């Protein structure tokens, strides 16, 4: 695994040279803007556990079929087994957002994740919309816009975070597709 | 002070102009409504008191500016309250006779609130009973002389204002 | 004003109005102390006051201050859709209306670098009020308090307080000039309290005349209906048969 | 002007209340001092020329310079005799104007009569303010010199001298 | 009011009304009728409204009433659906207004800074509130209670 | 700001009454108007431009105030006259939309003719040109909406003069 | 800000003077008082919200002034009114350890009764809530700390009158 | 009085007050300022001192006014709260003699035979005084609710 | 003062003066009486004083009064010395306010700006400034000296 300030030695290292302002100014920024992330990252955590059951059950709630006899989310050993699957991604997105690159969410998360599917007979269609609301509620809760629940801060502008977390939800969509 | 005939003379003078038809139809709009002014100046004149009494009555009689540590509270404050509203009255009957608000520029609003800030006077209460002024004074003269009354007031008001 | 009543500015949309002068002749000096501190009123309700609730910095008035503008990118992919808008907000925090168009030509590198999400709000405000456009129109013709003064009130959303916030910037533009006293007010705790980097300026506190000048006017203070509660007399109500 | 009396029935009148035990024991303060403040005006009218000689050539004694030429500084200090008989004339008026502040056991007489607009004169006639307060305290304890030991007499003179003093001041601290 | 707020918001930008703000006004203007027909079942139902709001919060907190509470004692108990008489009449307000200003403005700016002054539960008074809701929905249809109630739940919300 | 609808809930609200038959009374009446106001707004939006063209052709734009030595002489004093008018014509739409003047109170006349006067902007020539765009605008939406807009420019005159 | 100490000192330094046994008689007078001062100062800090509430009940909770029309009809006035008297009860406090008024005058008279009276409050209703105000604290703190924050108390309501 | 006990208890004995009890005298005429200081501060505030004390016991003793108790009804509370009302009069004068000869001797001695002929739970009046306590110590100083809640806890004591 | 200082924090915070506030005032009150004494034998001690730091300050820094220095000639010594009596003064004043604020808003604020318009070097007032603390502390004890260069160290501080 790799980080935001391991992404650019992998690159610094490639060229046989050293780490000079030219390109540390970027990494300058990171680190001085290391407050907003650790405020970005904790919204996410906090509401977690409502994050899985209004994404898998809103997932039902726009297909009926998961759960008709016969179908993927159907009996209760398949919906556990869903619902561990929805928050084992909700995590890795959390480390990659915490990490500033998605290293993390390459190779231990979504590097066998499709060919498992496949073989599992799991519906692409209705998992890739699984983190698609995960993905909105994940942009409501790091620029505060929740409409249930709202958290103290610092004010200003977090939409940096919030676009590195929706950058990973569907590059997350785009492995298991 | 400058009545309408004056305003119309000055602006065609400060121009080198003779009086065209612009300033025959001013000088006719205020030659035809010169005698329902007169009527309302008379009518003020007879009733000023009883205005004055009922606007007070209506506006800040029962208040508690005039009970113990307000404005007119004692018998001096209460006196010089009247006497200002004595004085607005009349300079919108002038206003108003003459057609032209420059008489309440000069004489009156020159530096009163100014002055009603030194003394510590309330500027809302004061536009609150000119107001009540106004609808005692449109009553008491009918529609048309108590709009042409009320142009003035609300000068005064938002002079004061 | 601790000094005369002329360093007083009328507090209207776009301004740098000062009426007391040489035209006018309506002037008050008073002796103001040092340790002294104006009574401001808030743009919005009395409470949030800071005065007595200083913790209420970075909270909203609600539908009884203006409006703020503020920069969120919060979509479901975080994109903003208000970047052509915030920038014309600023202008008007920065200078009250829009400037000329030959006059805009001088900050279209400005301008074309916020539209590219490179700029923060902060500073597009900085860079507005440190131009050539800005410092002709509100440094250079004016005396050098009524200008702190002025600039004071545009980018934090209210007038000083007293002599110890006013000869603390004077001594700013005693030694620096200019860019010393922009400087220091938008990088003042003050500021990034109430805006941050994300918020454009916006109108908090205002003084006496200026309130007395909103309100107290016909149309806005209500012909005395508060009082006048009408109701039934009782010789009515004694006559009165069935309603339906 | 208002002396203690009708500053206390104004305070009583703002609220529009009857006099209580409180303002009657105010008001019985001033009337068991009023014989002892009228035996000091007694005194201040048997001494007054001696105690300002006395006080101006003190004065004198520890500010040479104020006797000197102004230096360039257009300064109006007691330089020649027309100077100087102006300055001994203010003098006189502390004196005759505490004088009735001690009557009065108030000190509104003196910032209506002598402290409003006394700063705006001596700024345009570019009069020194620190040993005018100097005098003014001087004043004060030649005064003081006469009733030593009586306490209460001592605080009774003190109070209007040192409202002078406070009031004519510029605030360093 | 909806055409107030859709003002300023226009005014801070220095614009005029986009067409979608129009669109918003048409449609108020259009409903405003069927606003003022609930309003009218609110307002002159407000007798039993208030009576049956104050007795379900006395037997959800009869603390309130007991010996010593805050609304303990006849002029007390008077006082307290004076309030909720009050909240009813802002909750009209609020419904011929097409949004919250009028409840916001008036009785929710700074209640909590009052009640604790006046030694008043906030919780006694939201409790109040929400048995008013179901009596006044009670009496209305089914998108009329969910539209009327859409107000009594905001100003539940202000009073946390 | 408060439009016809805020300011008959706050003559409510300030007496602790429910609305009753007159404040349905004045609400029906703003409902049964918006519509017309709705299309005046629209109408005048599509030609503000053209609107503050032809008030100034007809009011002041060949007299002597343009010509060297006069308010609007150079380009930039004609640039801000133009956009002066752009703002009075803007919030009297504002104005008619809501109902209420109160807008042009709190953000339009506040202070203004004392700014005019410490720039020497004349006056009269000012309401003249407002009074050129009043018959413009009520040329353009119709006698109803022009009324209506009229109310307003004649407002604005009021507070200025 | 000054107090006693900063008083007497500013006094014999404005005359060039060393401290002399007029300023020591006032220096001991304030260093005998002082830790009565700190008494009462504690116990006004432990009571404040109970001093105002009750200062309020007494003074105008149930007036005319609380219902529809009067100033603090309105939730936000309500809490607008009581957190003006937590101010005044806090510089009172200051005041008192002080021994010294200029506070007052710096951070609560200056422009308190042209604020008011732009807005509208009534003053003689808050000279009325601040003398009861006095009566619970001199009740709270005893007889001569009652009379000391008196004292400032009389003083705010004679700045504000 | 501290005065008259050392009186008798050197009155026993035939013989003057040594210079111990005049000592003592001594100290309490000097302290006897702060003592009516204190006596002022409870005396003046006992509105709110009776009316939180008896909130106090009455959430802790529920059964004293509920249907039945002895205190049931707005005449046997009014009556209750006077009795609590005697007792603060009397600590105030306990706190002014410097001693608890007035609180014992009036309202003391014999008070369980009183108060079982009337049928009244002593404990219940014992929590009155405990709740009326609090909230007077709660107005004082450190030193002075110290000094104060001494006499409470005597009463206290007297009354188990 | 102290008391001024504790003031102005509270009232930015807008609150009363917590506890450890009114301590720290009650203390300073109680140490007044010697805080009067210190000041009493720095005050009347002046002239030795001033005369002994301005000896050690011109054998310290014999160019100041060398031909041609800052403070060559009678009338610009004895100018020297003036300033030494007037920062002994201001050091009398802060040690009866029990705080720097009477040195540092008389004296402090601003210096380096008047003495660089004067031509006077800074470092030659702070070594008469340390001169004149090392005579003043050799007249009074251990714990007296100790408090008494407290504020000379501040002046040397604020004076560098
Ligand atoms: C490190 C990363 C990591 C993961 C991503 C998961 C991936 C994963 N999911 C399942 C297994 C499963 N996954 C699903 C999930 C679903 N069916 C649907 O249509 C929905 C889209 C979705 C729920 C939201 C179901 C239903 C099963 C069980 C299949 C079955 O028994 O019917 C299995 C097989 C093991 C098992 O049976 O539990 C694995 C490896 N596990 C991991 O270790
Ligand atoms: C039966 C049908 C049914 C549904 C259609 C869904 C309803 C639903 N809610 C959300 C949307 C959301 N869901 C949440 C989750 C939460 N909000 C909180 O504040 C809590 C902390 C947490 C659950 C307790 C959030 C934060 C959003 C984003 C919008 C919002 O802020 O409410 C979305 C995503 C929108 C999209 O698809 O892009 C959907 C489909 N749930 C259902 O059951
Ligand atoms: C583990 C504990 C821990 C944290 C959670 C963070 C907590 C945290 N966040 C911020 C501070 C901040 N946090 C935000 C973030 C936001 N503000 C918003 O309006 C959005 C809701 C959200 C965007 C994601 C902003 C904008 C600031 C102030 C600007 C900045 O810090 O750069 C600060 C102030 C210090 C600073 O200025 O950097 C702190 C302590 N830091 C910690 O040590
Ligand atoms: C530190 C000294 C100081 C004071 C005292 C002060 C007062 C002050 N009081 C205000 C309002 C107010 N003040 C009151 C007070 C009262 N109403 C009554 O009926 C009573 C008589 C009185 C309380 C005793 C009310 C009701 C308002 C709100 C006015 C409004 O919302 O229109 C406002 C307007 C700010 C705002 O609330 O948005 C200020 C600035 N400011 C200061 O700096
Ligand atoms: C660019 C034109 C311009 C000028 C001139 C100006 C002057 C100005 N002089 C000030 C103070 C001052 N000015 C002086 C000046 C003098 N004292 C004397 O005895 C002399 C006669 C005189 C010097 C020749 C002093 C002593 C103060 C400080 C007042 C104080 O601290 O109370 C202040 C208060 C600001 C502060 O120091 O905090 C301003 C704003 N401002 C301007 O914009
Ligand atoms: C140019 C016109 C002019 C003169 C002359 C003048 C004199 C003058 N002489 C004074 C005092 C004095 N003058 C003298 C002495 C004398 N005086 C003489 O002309 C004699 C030579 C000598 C007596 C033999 C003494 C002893 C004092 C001290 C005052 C006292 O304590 O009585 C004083 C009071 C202040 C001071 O002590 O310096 C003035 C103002 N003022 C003027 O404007
Ligand atoms: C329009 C917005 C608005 C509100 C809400 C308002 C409330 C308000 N509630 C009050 C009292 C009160 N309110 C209550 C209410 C309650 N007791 C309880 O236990 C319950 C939790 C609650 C009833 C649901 C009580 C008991 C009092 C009297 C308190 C006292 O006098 O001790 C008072 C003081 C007396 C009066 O009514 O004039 C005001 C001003 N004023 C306003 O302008
Ligand atoms: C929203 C309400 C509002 C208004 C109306 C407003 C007016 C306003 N008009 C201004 C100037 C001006 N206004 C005019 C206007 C006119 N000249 C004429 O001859 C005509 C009679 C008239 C146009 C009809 C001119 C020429 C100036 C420029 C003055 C100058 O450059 O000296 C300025 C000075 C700002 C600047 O241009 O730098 C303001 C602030 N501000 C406001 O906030």
């Amino acid at each position: 695994m790799l980080d935001a300030f391991s992404r650019v030695v992998v690159n610094s290292d490639a060229k046989a040279a050293y780490v000079g302002g030219s390109d540390l100014q970027a990494l300058k920024s990171f680190i001085a803007d290391g407050n907003k992330r650790l405020d970005a990252v904790n919204s996410i955590v906090s509401n977690a556990s409502c994050m899985v059951s209004d994404a898998v059950s809103g997932m039902i709630c726009e297909n009926p079929g998961l759960i008709s006899p016969g179908g993927n989310c159907y009996t209760n050993r398949r919906m556990a087994a869903c619902l561990r699957d929805g928050e084992i991604i909700l995590r890795y997105v959390s480390y990659a957002l915490l990490a500033g690159d998605a290293s993390v969410l390459e190779d231990r998360c979504l590097n066998g994740l499709k060919e498992t599917y496949i073989a599992l007979g799991v519906p692409t269609n209705s998992s890739i919309r699984a983190v698609s609301i995960m993905k909105a509620q994940a942009v409501a809760f790091i620029t505060n816009t929740a409409t249930e629940r709202k958290m103290s801060f610092a004010a200003g502008d977090c939409t940096s975070l919030a676009s590195e977390v929706a950058s990973y939800f569907d590059r997350v969509g785009a492995a298991i597709s | 002070m400058q009545d309408a005939i004056t305003s119309v003379i000055n602006a065609a003078d400060v121009q080198g102009k003779y009086l065209d038809a612009n300033s025959v139809e001013k000088l006719r709009g205020y030659f035809q409504t010169g005698e329902l002014r007169v009527r309302a100046a008379a009518t003020i004149a007879a009733n000023a008191a009883t205005i004055i009494k009922e606007a007070v009555a209506k506006s800040l009689l029962y208040s508690d500016i005039t009970r113990p540590g307000g404005n007119m509270y004692t018998t001096r404050r209460y006196a010089a309250c009247i006497r200002d509203l004595d004085y607005y009255l009349r300079y919108a009957t002038y206003g108003m006779l003459a057609g032209d608000p420059s008489i309440l520029d000069e004489r009156v609003l020159n530096g009163l609130k100014e002055t009603y800030n030194s003394l510590g006077v309330p500027i809302g209460a004061t536009i609150q009973a000119i107001q009540a002024m106004k609808e005692v004074t449109g009553s008491l003269v009918g529609s048309d002389a108590g709009k042409e009354m009320g142009l003035y007031f609300d000068y005064i008001c938002s002079g004061l204002s | 004003h601790p000094y005369g009543r002329g360093n007083d500015p009328l507090l209207i949309q776009f301004g740098a109005i000062f009426p007391i002068g040489t035209k006018n002749l309506k002037q008050n000096p008073a002796p103001f102390g040092k340790d002294t501190r104006r009574l401001l009123i808030r743009r919005g309700p009395g409470i949030y006051n800071q005065v007595g609730n200083p913790s209420t910095r970075s909270v909203s008035v609600g539908s009884l201050g203006p409006k703020v503008f503020k920069s969120e990118g919060i979509n479901s992919n975080a994109q903003r859709t208000n970047n052509e808008s915030i920038l014309q907000a600023s202008y008007l925090a920065v200078f009250g209306r829009m400037i000329y168009q030959n006059e805009r030509i001088g900050l279209k590198g400005i301008d074309n670098k916020f539209l590219d999400n490179n700029l923060s709000v902060k500073e597009l405000i900085r860079s507005l009020a440190i131009s050539d456009t800005f410092r002709s129109l509100y440094w250079t013709p004016l005396y050098v308090c009524k200008s702190i003064e002025w600039i004071h009130y545009r980018l934090l959303g209210r007038p000083t307080y007293g002599r110890q916030e006013i000869n603390q910037y004077f001594n700013v533009a005693y030694k620096k000039g200019f860019v010393g006293v922009i400087n220091s007010i938008i990088d003042s705790v003050e500021y990034n309290e109430c805006f941050g980097d994300n918020i454009v300026p916006y109108e908090r506190y205002l003084t006496a005349n200026s309130v007395s000048q909103r309100q107290l006017k016909l149309g806005n203070i209500i012909k005395s209906a508060n009082l006048k509660p009408q109701n039934i007399e009782k010789f009515v109500q004694l006559g009165q048969s069935q309603t339906n | 002007m208002q002396d203690i009396i009708t500053s206390v029935i104004n305070q009583y009148d703002l609220s529009g209340r009857y006099l209580d035990i409180k303002g009657i024991n105010q008001i019985n303060n001033y009337f068991d001092t009023g014989l002892k403040r009228l035996m000091i005006a007694k005194l201040i009218n048997k001494e007054a020329t001696n105690l300002i000689k006395e006080a101006s050539e003190l004065l004198f004694i520890e500010q040479p310079e104020l006797l000197r030429p102004c230096g360039n500084a257009f300064i109006g200090n007691a330089y020649t005799t027309r100077r100087y008989a102006a300055c001994i004339r203010d003098i006189e008026y502390y004196l005759r104007y505490s004088a009735y502040s001690i009557i009065a056991g108030n000190n509104s007489i003196l910032d209506e009569r002598v402290l409003d607009g006394l700063k705006e004169t001596y700024n345009s006639l570019l009069v020194p303010i620190g040993p005018t307060i100097r005098v003014i305290q001087l004043l004060k304890e030649i005064i003081q010199k006469k009733f030593s030991t009586e306490n209460i007499e001592n605080a009774i003179i003190a109070e209007p001298f040192d409202y002078l003093a406070i009031n004519l001041s510029d605030k360093n601290l | 009011s909806i055409v107030t707020k859709s003002i300023v918001n226009a005014d801070a930008e220095a614009r005029y009304l986009s067409p979608g703000e129009l669109d918003r006004i048409k449609s108020f203007v259009l409903s405003g009728q069927r606003r003022l027909r609930i309003a009218q079942t609110l307002t002159e139902n407000r007798e039993r409204i208030v009576k049956q709001g104050g007795q379900q919060l006395f037997q959800r907190r009869p603390d309130v009433v007991s010996p010593g509470g805050n609304a303990y004692g006849e002029e007390m108990t008077a006082t307290c659906l004076r309030d909720l008489d009050y909240y009813l009449r802002l909750v009209t307000y609020g419904i011929i207004a097409g949004d919250v200003t009028p409840i916001e403005e008036i009785g929710l700016v700074g209640v909590k800074e009052m009640y604790s002054a006046l030694g008043t539960p906030i919780s006694g008074v939201a409790e109040g509130i929400r048995c008013m809701k179901d009596v006044a929905c009670s009496l209305l249809s089914g998108e009329d209670a969910a539209e009327v109630g859409f107000y009594f739940d905001y100003t539940l919300a202000a009073m946390q």
